[PDB]
């Protein structure tokens, strides 16, 4: 997305769904044996979606202004907000 | 004919205050529920870490 | 100098270093591995032995070649500061990132410093206000304070805070530094750009503000020492300048969570929940740096990213410890529409009292408290059964609480973007009268619609006539 | 105070945060490497606690009859008393 | 002394690791002193971790310890000293006074490890012991040489309900008793140290139909886990040895079940549920064993229970509920009536209650009594809500007997003439089962509630009735 990005083209991503991306890095950091998080999610969660979220942007005048939007889709547990992830 | 009616009446608004307390109920006990889980997932930690260390 | 070293691991950004050379940079000095990005800070906090440090290091790992040559930079690390720091977003490093180029650094202080001492408190009480009737009336703020704001951030929360950069500092004289750990970018550039705007930072010419961002895609152990590093640049205001300053910490919680990550890499055997066991000191030594001393008092503004409202987990708890005034902001009274969505029974100041801001704020706070406190205490009681099937008395305190919530919403100058709706700062004494009135039920004639979203009492009037139309 | 109710005179100590006693305990005992408790409260703070609370006490007449008097001070976390400390 | 000489090697809290040399062999449960300023501390040696270094735990406290230090060893479970001479005497975990009469020990001292008698051994009894407090008495039939069990929340006036047992069935009771607390507070033990010596119970000349055994919390946990067998032994002392029946009291066994979780947590075995050992069944079962009825004696525990925030769903109030025989519990409720004792009687079961076992009148009386206040307890909501005189006639008049007969479990008492001012009332069974069937009957509803209130029997209860009437 970023090469369409930093073409300044304008671009969107859809991201089917970080819930599952979740119970995937629970499972490899508890192969790792990394202490589990709270709800058994990894502490490094915040860290893996705020580094994925924020590689999305609309860039300024210099660099084209690179759109690529960002749509992370998140099947709530239970509809239930109040959740970590 | 006012008593017949009242008395009507206040069979009326016990029966859906039953109801409506039986829809909270409900609510409530799902909560109850899934905080109870949770305790146990705290908990669970709690040994899981202890046993690791 | 030149000290050598390898790194034997990288077991994340929280590389361990084997000094060959049995001199052993001491804990808490600052190491420089030369890259061909840049180079890498890294902050000795263990020594293992066999002159194996593990070092935290304050940017993102990659690239790294098992046993790359070290040269140990010394010391904690030196941040610049002076005048010339005004205007400037830095780095955490110091390096200004806005590229309004380099820093003229008269003094370059280290990052770790200690809080000043019991003898050297100086422990102030002087009213600071923002015309936010909700803050006016629960919990007057004080100058030189320290503030605290709780619940989900950004959910308005960063908007509540802009707010009060808004009222407050315009209207604060001296300096003030906005401090963003796990910053949105987007929201940043935006405040960057209307600092610039409004002149509180003007490129040309002086800036009474000066800004660090840390963005929430920056490491962990990054964020970690964003705190610590904004904290010098608040010591150097000061103490250096003297000035009195604002300050801004959007989340603090982001330091906790940082620490909680590292605590385990370091090989600390993870506290609670998970967080770390030095989560107590670390908290406390950074709160006491922003404290009030002969040499300023720092007014601070300290925002938590209560994690699902976990105010239960032990870093928004500690915080309470830290803090003088606390407005935890509701998520609850969000979805009931207030704006501002601060919980109102939870919400304090030790300046609210009956003679500290006087007996006739005190009444009315009073009142309003017990009010609504009999207002949630049927809750219950008026949905089995019917408000009309509760008591008659009760039933005017009920549409009077119903009312009283309405009025707190007051709409906020920068929320007119989002709301839609010009902004109300009201003044305090007017907000008593306001209050009292409505408490005596004078304006208890007109529709609680009215009281919904409007500033003073004038207000509610004039709308009353717009709803009558 | 001991010295105080020693010398027969009568006192009385507040111990506000004894709660963070706690904490901090904590953090020692983990880093001390000791096993962790319930709630990582080491088992073992009850000992601490116990001795503390214990010598605050009312003497008898031939050891003067001095007397310290306790009022300890614990924080409850959301009022919750079937926490361990 | 003994070869065995061990040298400290790692001071870890109470866990003391010792490092006994490669000829001489310990052996689990053994006792080991050290001499120090501190008297001789006893570590208990509860592993063996290979090349004679074991892993022992502490009793007395572990400041100033330097590691390397020589061990001797006692060379098995710590040893008390037992006699008749132990009576009204206070021993403390390793034996050694605190009521300071010198040497405690007649000429025998014994381990306080010991097992627990086998099925072979055991002697059944049906044997109903009197309290002589009537509504414990109808309501919660005792049996001599049962285990009874004060279950309660916090501090239901436990020592108190105690005193009260001690002060009516000990004085009365020809045995021996033994009070065994269990890190009670050295204010509750100087209050009871005082009110057994001006009950007479410890006689301060001639011999004393207690003994007593205080542990203080403030002793390490250790010591508050082995306070328990020290007093149980002491209890088989004079339940084999001196072949008397005894009646046994010990307090607070949630303090042991407190001590043991520590201890087991220490030993590096991981705490089991809400961080209860997980050996807490088999340690329960020991203790509860070793008191019995034998042939050799008769032995009725009393044995005080704290229930963490009225929680006896949590695992170390509902595993103790199991193994004892007569529980009853004390609710703050009733308490707060100023019903005293403050026992709710729906909630309180003894063992002894089959119907022919406490006899065929006794039970059929029973049977009415729970009825009749059960009855006023299902009506309350219905008298609180809807009003107390929508209800029938019928229903009135047993909530009207329900309220004489719930005052007329008010029974002031003797140990509370320093906590009401109002004495006593020892009331015998056969009374108290006439004067309760008589309140049944309707015979004495011409008598107000509150002239049963803070009275006895029914000539009490009678003679209140006119003095209320005067």
């Amino acid at each position: 997305g970023e090469w369409f990005r930093d073409n300044g083209k304008h671009a969107l991503i859809v991201y089917d769904d970080l819930s599952k991306q979740a119970v995937a890095y629970r499972q490899l950091s508890l192969l790792l044996r990394r202490p589990p998080g709270r709800e058994a999610y990894p502490g490094d969660v915040f860290y893996l979606h705020s580094r994925l979220l924020e590689r999305a942007a609309k860039l300024s005048e210099k660099e084209g202004s690179g759109s690529l939007t960002a749509l992370p889709v998140i099947e709530t547990q239970g509809g239930d907000v109040s959740a970590y992830i | 004919q006012g008593y017949a009616a009242e008395i009507s009446a206040r069979r009326n608004a016990m029966d859906n205050a039953s109801k409506n307390a039986g829809d909270m109920i409900n609510r409530y006990s799902i909560l109850y529920n899934r905080t109870r889980q949770a305790v146990i997932t705290n908990e669970l930690v709690d040994i899981i870490t202890g046993a690791s260390s | 100098t030149p000290i050598t070293g390898k790194v034997t691991a990288v077991i994340g950004a929280i590389v361990d270093v084997h000094f060959e050379q049995s001199e052993l940079p001491a804990i808490l000095n600052a190491l420089e591995i030369k890259t061909p990005q840049g180079k890498l800070v890294l902050e000795v906090a263990q020594h293992l032995g066999e002159n194996t440090v593990r070092t935290i290091a304050m940017d993102g790992t990659e690239g790294l070649v098992r046993g790359e040559k070290v040269l140990d930079t010394g010391g904690p690390i030196s941040v610049p500061v002076g005048r010339e720091t005004l205007g400037r977003i830095i780095n955490v490093i110091g390096e200004p990132i806005d590229e309004r180029g380099p820093i003229k650094s008269k003094l370059r202080k280290p990052i770790h410093a200690d809080p000043p001492s019991f003898a050297e408190q100086s422990t102030s009480a002087e009213i600071l206000e923002t015309g936010i009737k909700v803050v006016d009336l629960l919990a007057p703020y004080a100058r030189g304070g320290k503030i605290g704001l709780f619940g989900g951030a950004g959910v308005g929360k960063t908007v509540f805070i802009q707010e009060l950069i808004n009222n407050i500092a315009k209207a604060h004289g001296g300096f003030s530094v906005f401090t963003g750990v796990g910053e949105r970018t987007r929201e940043g550039n935006d405040l960057y750009r209307e600092m610039k705007e409004t002149g509180v930072i003007n490129l040309e010419g002086e800036s009474k503000v000066a800004l660090v961002f840390g963005q929430m895609n920056e490491p962990p152990g990054a964020r970690a020492r964003v705190a610590l590093t904004g904290l010098t640049i608040a010591e150097y205001f000061r103490d250096e300048e003297g000035q009195d300053v604002l300050l801004f910490i959007d989340n603090i919680f982001r330091f906790t969570q940082a620490g909680s990550e590292v605590s385990a890499l370091l090989g600390r055997i993870p506290s609670a929940v998970g967080y770390q066991p030095t989560l107590a000191t670390d908290m406390g030594l950074l709160q006491e740096r922003i404290t009030t001393t002969k040499k300023g008092s720092v007014t601070s503004v300290q925002a938590v990213y209560v994690p699902a409202d976990d105010l239960t987990d032990p870093a928004p708890a500690t915080t309470f410890a830290h803090l003088d005034a606390t407005t935890v902001l509701s998520r609850g009274i969000s979805e009931l529409g207030i704006y501002p969505a601060v919980d109102p029974l939870d919400s304090k100041s030790r300046l609210l009292d009956a003679a500290v801001v006087g007996q006739e704020h005190y009444d009315v706070a009073s009142k309003v408290q017990e009010t609504l406190q009999t207002y949630k205490s049927l809750q219950d009681i008026i949905a089995i059964l019917g408000m009309d099937e509760l008591s008659e008395q009760d039933k005017l305190t009920v549409e009077r609480a119903r009312k009283i919530q309405r009025f707190l919403s007051q709409p906020f100058a920068v929320a007119e973007v989002f709301t839609g709706i010009p902004g109300k700062l009201v003044r305090l004494k007017d907000t008593v009268a306001s209050f009292k009135a409505v408490l005596e039920g004078k304006y208890d004639n007109i529709p609680e619609h009215a009281f919904y979203m409007v500033g003073g009492i004038e207000d509610v009037v004039a709308k009353a006539e717009k709803l009558a139309a």
